[PDB]
DNA sequence: GGGTATTCGCCGTGTACCTCTCCT
RNA sequence: CGGAGAGGUA
DNA sequence: CATGACGGCGAATACCC
């Protein structure tokens, strides 16, 4: 019906033509009765009958008077819902402004005209006057006459020249003037203009005029003479109790506009003083755009409440506005919700359904199915038998519901999981029953969490519930691939249990000849769960071909672990469940069932594994009480020490030994010390237990103790609950931060006193909060993230890119933080992998890793791997397949047609409340390698570091680096290149102090350049005596010092200067300012020495990171690669201009500089310290610098909190946010140089003119925030229904933009199928149809 | 079929061009009169077309070789 | 009359509910005491001194 | 309240995730059943017919 | 204290007794905490939280459905829902969410009589919030309208 | 007259659900 | 049945 | 009248040449 939406500015004349009649009077109804007044904004003859094919008088009331205009009223007779399509008009009396061209920055009139906002609202608010076509006198166009000036201008000279005020001089003035020899006078301007301020500012004017140019809009239609007006059903009036009436709060404006138009139209023709009549055409202009934009400009338009009315505006922005409460989500039909209660018994893919709620929502089921088989004639005995609640009834609702799935929902939805589709089975009570296994997919429970229920109602939609989101189909996160079923709590605790080994249990020794016996005798009572016993074991194994061949051995094992054999299916190992299975341990069994069985008997053994474990747990008997949180008997003799220790340091700092501070961190210390040694007696006596052996003798064995069973399995509680139960609290904080010094040596057993209580509620207050204000942030940097990337849809399987990101092992020095394997399995790889023989090709250019790979991989000890990116992707409209590598929650290659944007955003935003707002030493052995560095004499013969950025890897034997050190300027290594170490030992040293200069020649430091007093002076510290010399700072010296630069060359005893072989420059070092020279002139400097001393993260940081914002003291670094000339320096900031032509840079001088004025630095150098801004990683080292720098920070954040996410989410988003280009080169493309524009136009631009054979614009990518990104995209649809909907919708209409309807958000709210996931193909057949 | 498509979507190879020619299937057999492939063990239509889609009785290029054979006979 | 699982008591450490039910246990005892002094009509004397 | 006699265990999934599972002896007992009372209002107002 | 209130009731001290299980009668394998807690019915009753609609009355601004309970109306699928739903490429779903189960008034009446008919098919149409949003920037003095087919 | 540090006004700030009163 | 205010549940 | 929010950002302002 259509393919896009047009949007533009409103001449009059289109204003007229949507318009049905005139709204004159400014009532709506007359409440005596409740028929519409005549003319007035619920006008019948204008807007359409109020019933329904019933004219307002009444003559006509049928269907064969349709089409015929009553006479006698006036009114059609046809729909009344056609009061809710026809518009009204009003004939404003005078022409106004609409604010939205005003108000909402940039201002278009003003940008239009170039006068200031501030005039143009003092002349159309009626402060001020302007001249319009002055012609011959002094007088401008656009100059401001104040009211006192304009009589005096008048008596000069008042005739020849024009000047008026108000929204007609401003129109008049919109008219007058000439688009396009307006853009050319511009467009010359721009060239012969010297500010680079005024060409910017020009070239917005520029782009502006553009706009007007290229559309049909006319910027005299900015100023509203006719002003349309809502249709009445829109804008209804909500009877209260009948007789009276709420505040409509739009009908009020109206009412408010009409009555100043009227006003001002019966003072119009009296041609009343200009004095009240100028003041009549002020308040109906407020009138106006107090109806468009209440309280935009000035004071907020008060209604009978203070509450401000509610404008045209509101109706359309914000959370309550049209696009986010109506069309971006809405009510729906066929939903119920209830409180949620556990199904112990349900199958993963069944739900347990209220049977009232089955009936009410099934109903025209029902009635379709009684009609069927003929108990109900008509549709009211279909509805009088449901009503009565029949038996048949009953069967037919069983008989309808019997595979036909519903979806389950719980607030808030975080990831689509949760949503999840179920299989409904009738239960009695009022209470939807759901399976324990998918409640940590809802992130539910059962301590009142309630669920919504809804029925998809078409085949299609059916389907899509069994086979895309049936909870059996979606196992797997999509964040991270790892299985989302595992069981928790009494589960595990049940398999914990019965899996445990006890020393002399009863029936050990016995030898059992299966899992049946085993069973049997546990039965029967005459083994105990947990004996040690021998059990023949028949277990399978899948061979080449994939059979399961039989082995079966003799195992020594205990009872309850061949019992819990029985529901492992066959294929998996029984030293799976060989072992005391932990929460940890079984969702490893999961895994292998899921790897080696696939799906379905996956799904089969997590319900028996919860059965099992249910069942288990039951029998155990497991409790909790209080002798079972045991004290040790050693904490208060521990407790006594720690107070004896902080004692004697009180006593310390009371003789003045240790001062206030100190005495503090070494209490802190104490006590911190102190709870460590009640922690590890604690868990030492409770993690053991005492038992008699088969012999009278005495044995340990892990403790049975109910709180340590459940913390050891991993069903509830941990190291931290247990010791705060049973060891002591610990040190608390103060709402400041601080910890407070004498912490709660009490558990909970013991019980707190008053003191220790309310200490403990400054935390727990401090953590209750921050979650309830850190929930509002992580739902927004959730909506932006789903914003920015809903768009992106794989599209293609291969796009054919060789381009790839480089993956290695993440380590920070010391430890592993991310191995090689999770970030390549399920990846493709993007170049060739060889073997250690660097020419066997391990991995071909276009495997997708999984997990045999990945072994492969790491069993030959692969470095990295070079693997694909939908960064890298040079699919336009989306990513290939390939690049995007495997769906985690399937665990196969991604389809086509995966909205893979909006999967991220929430893999992303999901976890988003579980965040919280000197010398090197090798640890291991391995041999050690230098990069970037060099080989010098030394005085001592260990090698120095001269390079800017140097950096360490120990390299374990195989081949693979274990650890990367940073290496500073002037650091010594303690060994040489190449050597093995055992570990342990101080790799390198440096004083952070001190930043020397060093010299790789020895000889006598010549002060060339140097003024005694001037720029170098001397102390003497009383300690040492000595002459030191220190250079005072380019600024802070004195006047004379500040005309010459310090310098130092290098002489020796020869006499000539001995410098750095391979150049043409003698070797000069200078030392601007806090420079300490500790050694005499004429010294000879040994290579390895000083000679100078220079002195020296939770969800916000994820939002910054996401957003692109540029930290407060960004590291600055080298544009351009070449040799740094500083040919300004001090003088309030130092400006340096680098050669490779030279250009110059400004940079604050207080700040430090690594770089030296004769060292040739690289390009994306770190010329000076701080945290690297993201828009220089992108501009200086690339597209994959920027992306790596922006997924290593967020994974920093989110490895932190323990949180699994896998980098390609935040791929995406980096793609989403690299998606702009700025042109640098206009070549022979259309688009204008140094603007804006998408990558991919540039892209198939580019393509385009080489298949012609011209010559490709060049462009640099724009790195943007997602905000910003979401804000610029084409779709002006989606960006007013994001955010900022005033001013989005104010630019597309002045850009007269047309919106194509290809994204996610703008196929929903228009209602269509979206295009992607089993919408893609229409798309695609509604694409290749055109 | 019911309790997990793993081998209707290694059948049809994209998990929504299945759910599509599920959806077509059990829309010939609840509306247009035709007859399941499969025993009728109690299923809804949407069920019987992924039985015969897993089994390979039904895919997209049979559905459209029985449309034409139907239009042109 | 009600099975609460003992798991919620761990992560949670509200463990008052275990001490009040273990004193609520002790109370029903006294009571359970009573009662049976009550149903085999014994002297006030015994009443007196439980 | 009412004073209830609890035993901490689990039992067959029924107290899974802070479930409770409660005798049917506290139903027959009336133990926890609760009165509630309802206003309804009906108006007879003056219409324009 | 407690433990020797235990001991005048001649209770255990640990406040824990073995337990049997009424389903077959066998000793459950560890003593049991068994005492008397003192337990309040909130008033969050399931018999004022179960709701559930088919078809009901709808909005006059938007032709959706009514909200809340008391006004038997239905659930909002508000964004997150929606986003979900993309995220599992569930279209139809989504599309009936939007307009047969909302306020596309001519797609529902013909929902609701093919699922009366047995034909488990939508005909979905623009739901009327699209045309409220539509008119109300109209009404703004802003020409916004769709294009040709 | 022109470049740049400071200022001012606007934009945004979680979802779903439940109860009550009061409102030209 | 729209809005406002207040409180509450997850 | 309300005077308990604040961070980010772009247009406008002022200050310093
Ligand atoms: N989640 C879960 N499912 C179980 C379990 N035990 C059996 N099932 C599966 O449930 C499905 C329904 O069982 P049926 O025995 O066919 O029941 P029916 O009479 O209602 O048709 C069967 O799969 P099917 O209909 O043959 O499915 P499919 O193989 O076609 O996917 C069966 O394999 C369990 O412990 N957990
Ligand atoms: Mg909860
Ligand atoms: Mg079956
Ligand atoms: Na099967
Ligand atoms: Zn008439
Ligand atoms: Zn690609």
């Amino acid at each position: 019906e259509f393919d896009a939406i047009k949007i533009a500015l409103a001449s009059p004349d289109m204003i007229r033509s949507w318009s049905f009649g005139e709204v004159k009077k400014p009532e709506t109804i007359n409440y005596r009765t409740f028929k519409p007044e005549r003319d007035g904004l619920f006008c019948a003859r204008i807007f359409g009958p109020v019933k329904d094919y019933e004219c307002l008088c009444g003559k006509y009331k049928r269907l064969k008077h349709r089409g015929v205009i009553c006479e006698k009223c006036g009114v059609e007779v046809t729909q009344t819902k056609v009061r809710r399509e026809r518009m009204g008009h009003i004939e404003l009396a005078s022409p106004t402004a609409h604010i939205w061209f005003l108000k909402s920055l940039p201002s278009r009139i003003g940008l239009l005209l170039d006068m200031p906002l501030r005039d143009i609202e003092r002349v159309l608010y009626f402060e001020s006057y302007v001249v319009i076509e002055g012609g011959m006198t002094n007088l401008e166009r656009q100059q401001i006459l104040t009211e006192e000036q304009y009589l005096d201008a008048l008596e000069e000279f008042g005739d020849e020249f024009d000047a008026k005020m108000g929204a007609e001089a401003i129109q008049a003035l919109l008219k007058s003037m000439d688009l396009e020899q307006e853009c050319e006078q511009l467009r010359e301007e721009l060239n012969e203009t010297n500010s680079e301020t005024k060409r910017k500012k020009l070239t917005k004017r520029i782009k502006l005029l553009e706009a007007f140019v290229q559309s049909g809009n006319k910027p005299e239609w900015m100023i509203l003479t006719v002003l349309p007006v809502l249709p009445p059903d829109l804008r209804p009036l909500v009877p209260l109790d009948g007789g009276r009436f709420a505040t409509s709060d739009l009908n009020d404006l109206y009412r408010r506009v009409i009555n100043r138009n009227n006003r001002l139209k019966r003072l119009l023709d009296l041609a009343a003083p200009d004095i009240i009549v100028r003041n009549e055409k002020r308040m109906l202009q407020e009138a106006v755009d107090a109806l468009l934009d209440n309280g935009r400009r000035g004071r907020a338009i008060t209604g009978s409440n203070k509450r401000p009315l509610k404008s045209l505006a509101d109706m359309i922005k914000g959370k309550q506005g049209r696009f986010r409460q109506n069309l971006l989500g809405k009510r729906v039909d066929y939903s119920g919700r209830s409180v949620i209660t556990v199904g112990p018994y349900l199958r993963l893919h069944q739900c347990g359904l209220p049977k009232k709620m089955a009936l009410e929502l099934f109903k025209p089921f029902i009635y379709g199915k009684l009609e069927l088989r003929g108990l109900a004639t008509t549709i009211k005995a279909a509805k009088k038998m449901v009503e009565r609640e029949e038996a048949v009834v009953w069967d037919i609702l069983d008989e309808v519901i019997r595979e036909h799935p519903v979806l389950l929902n719980r607030a808030p939805t975080l990831h689509r999981l949760g949503i999840q589709a179920f299989e409904p089975v009738l239960i009695e009570g009022k209470a939807i029953q759901l399976h324990p296994l998918v409640c940590a997919a809802y992130n539910a429970d059962f301590d009142g969490d309630q669920m919504a229920v809804h029925v998809p109602l078409t085949l299609e939609a059916q389907l899509e519930a069994r086979a895309l989101m049936m909870s059996t189909n979606n196992i797997l996160s999509p964040a991270n691939g790892e299985p989302i079923i595992v069981p928790s709590q009494d589960v595990v605790l049940g398999l914990y249990y019965m899996t445990r080994d006890c020393v002399n249990a009863k029936g050990e020794g016995m030898v059992l000849t299966g899992p049946k016996e085993a069973e049997r005798l546990y039965r029967s009572g005459l083994a105990s769960l947990h004996a040690r016993v021998k059990v023949r074991i028949t277990e399978y194994e899948k061979d080449a071909n994939g059979e399961l061949v039989a082995k079966t051995s003799l195992k020594d094992t205990t009872v309850g672990r061949a019992i819990l054999w029985m529901i492992v299916p066959k294929g998996l190992p029984y030293s799976i469940v060989n072992q005391a299975l932990g929460k940890k341990a079984i969702s490893k069994m999961l895994n292998t069932c899921y790897r080696i069985l696939g799906l379905k008997p996956t799904v089969i053994f997590a319900d028996q594994i919860m059965y099992t474990g249910f069942a288990y747990a039951a029998r155990s008997g497991a409790s909790v009480g209080i002798d079972d949180m045991v004290i040790p008997e050693k904490k208060h003799e521990i407790i006594s020490e720690a107070e004896a220790e902080v004692a004697e340091i009180q006593e310390q700092f009371q003789s003045g030994l240790v001062t206030a501070g100190e005495r503090y961190n070494k209490v802190i210390d104490i006590w911190a010390a102190a709870n460590d040694r009640v922690s590890k007696a604690m868990m030492d006596n409770l993690q053991t237990e005492t038992v008699i052996n088969r012999d009278g003798q005495e044995e340990k064995q892990v403790s049975f103790n109910s709180i340590y069973m459940m913390a050891d399995s991993g069903a509830r509680g941990s190291a931290a609950q247990i010791r705060q139960l049973a060891g002591m609290r610990g040190l608390m904080a103060k709402p400041d931060g601080s910890i407070i010094e004498t912490p709660i040596t009490a558990n909970f057993r013991e019980g707190l006193n008053v003191l220790q209580y309310f200490i403990s509620t400054h935390g727990a207050r401090k953590g209750l909060a921050d979650t309830a204000l850190k929930t509002a942030n992580s739902g927004y940097l959730t909506r932006r993230l789903v914003d920015v990337a809903q768009d992106l849809v794989v599209t293609e399987d291969d796009c054919g890119t060789h381009e790839g990101i480089m993956m290695t092992p993440v380590i920070e020095g010391g430890d592993v933080k991310e191995p090689l394997r999770d970030r390549v399995l399920g990846r493709v790889t993007a170049e060739d992998v060889l073997k250690p023989g660097t020419a066997d090709i391990l991995v071909p250019r276009n495997t997708l890793l999984h997990e045999q790979w990945c072994d492969l991989l790491e069993e030959n000890s692969v470095d990295a791997v070079k693997v694909r990116s939908v960064v890298s992707c040079d699919t336009d409209f989306g990513v290939c397949a390939h690049c995007y590598g495997r769906d985690l929650a399937r665990g196969h290659i991604i389809n086509k047609g995966e909205a893979i944007g909006v999967i991220a955003a929430q893999s992303i935003g999901e976890p988003g409340t579980q965040l919280t707002m000197s010398s090197i030493q090798v640890k291991n052995k391995g041999s050690i390698k230098l990069s970037n560095v060099k080989s010098v004499v030394n005085s001592s013969g260990k090698l120095v570091i001269t390079s800017r950025n140097t950096e360490l890897k120990l390299i374990d034997e195989f081949g693979r680096t274990k650890e990367s050190y940073k290496v500073p300027y002037g650091a010594v290594l303690a060994k040489g290149d190449g050597e093995q170490v055992a570990g342990g030992e101080t790799v390198a040293n440096w004083d952070p102090h001190t930043m020397p200069v060093i010299t790789e020649v020895s000889g006598f430091v010549r002060f060339t350049d140097m003024i005694d007093g001037q720029t170098i002076t001397r102390q003497t510290d009383e300690l040492t005596g000595l002459s030191s010399l220190v250079v005072l700072d380019s600024a802070e010296r004195t006047a004379g010092g500040k005309d010459l630069r310090p310098a130092l060359k290098i002489v020796d005893a020869q006499g000539n200067d001995v410098l750095i072989p391979g150049t043409d420059m003698p070797a000069q070092y200078f030392l601007p300012g806090k420079a300490i020279v500790q050694l005499e002139d004429g010294v000879q400097i040994s290579s390895g020495d000083t000679l100078a001393r220079i002195p020296q993260g939770g969800l916000p940081r994820v939002a910054d990171l996401f957003e692109a914002r540029r930290p407060k003291e960004p590291a600055i670094l080298a544009e351009i690669s070449g040799i740094v000339s500083f040919g300004k320096e001090t003088k309030g900031k130092r400006r340096l201009v680098i050669t490779p032509d030279p250009y110059e840079e400004m940079i604050p001088k207080w700040r430090q500089l690594n770089v030296f004025e004769g060292e040739r630095v690289e390009r994306g150098d770190v010329i000076s310290d701080g945290p690297e801004a993201p828009h220089d990683i992108l501009r200086l080292r690339g597209v994959h610098a920027v992306t790596r720098y922006i997924v290593n920070e967020v994974q920093d954040v989110y490895r932190l909190q323990g949180v699994k996410i896998n980098d390609k989410h935040i791929e995406v988003i980096v793609r989403q946010m690299l998606r702009k280009a700025t042109i640098v080169n206009a070549g022979s493309s259309d688009f204008l140089e140094g603007e804006q524009v998408e990558y991919s136009r540039v892209k198939i631009a580019n393509r385009e003119l080489e298949a012609n054979g011209k010559v490709g614009a060049t462009y640099s990518r724009d790195l943007l925030g997602i905000t910003k990104a979401s804000l610029a995209t084409e779709s002006f649809i989606s960006a007013a229904s994001f955010q900022e909907t005033t001013r989005v919708l104010t630019e597309a209409a002045v850009a007269g933009k047309r919106d194509e309807l290809r994204g996610l958000k703008e196929n929903v709210i228009v209602g269509r199928l979206i295009p992607a996931g089993t919408g893609y193909a229409y798309h695609q057949d509604r694409m290749r149809r055109r | 079929a019911r309790v997990t498509v793993q081998d209707a979507v290694e059948k049809i190879g994209n998990r929504f061009d299945l759910v599509l020619v599920a959806a077509r299937r059990a829309r010939q057999m609840q509306v247009g009169g035709k007859d399941p492939l499969v025993p009728e063990e109690n299923d809804k239509t949407t069920v019987i077309a992924l039985r015969e889609i897993e089994e390979g009785l039904i895919n997209n290029q049979i559905l459209d070789v029985r449309e034409r054979q139907e239009q042109q006979e | 009359d009600i099975v609460l699982n003992p798991l919620g008591v761990p992560s949670r450490m509200n463990i008052g509910q275990i001490l009040e039910t273990h004193l609520g246990m002790a109370a029903k005892g006294i009571g359970d005491k009573i009662n049976a002094m009550l149903k085999q009509q014994q002297e006030v004397a015994k009443l007196r001194e439980f | 309240g009412q004073n209830m006699r609890v035993a901490f265990m689990p039992w067959n999934g029924y107290n899974f995730e802070d479930s409770i599972l409660v005798s049917e002896r506290v139903v027959q007992e009336d133990r926890f059943t609760t009165i509630h009372i309802q206003e309804l209002a009906c108006v007879s107002r003056d219409t324009k017919l | 204290e407690i433990k020797e209130l235990l001991k005048l009731g001649d209770l255990p001290t640990s406040g824990q007794i073995r337990l049997y299980d009424g389903r077959t009668g066998e000793q459950f394998e560890r003593p049991v905490t068994v005492g008397y807690m003192y337990m309040l019915k909130l008033n969050h009753l399931v018999d004022d939280k179960m709701h559930a609609r088919s078809t009901g009355s709808y909005s006059l601004v938007t032709q959706q459905p009514l909200g809340g309970k008391a006004q038997f109306g239905g659930q909002r699928f508000g964004e997150m829902e929606v986003w979900a739903l993309e995220a599992y490429g569930a279209a139809y779903t989504l599309q009936e969410m939007l307009t047969v189960k909302s306020d596309d008034v001519n797609g529902r009446t013909k929902m609701y009589k093919n699922i009366v008919d047995g034909n488990h098919q939508m005909e979905p149409g623009m739901p009327e919030s699209f045309n409220v949003l539509l008119k109300e920037i109209r009404s703004l003095g802003i020409n916004i309208e769709l294009e040709d087919e």
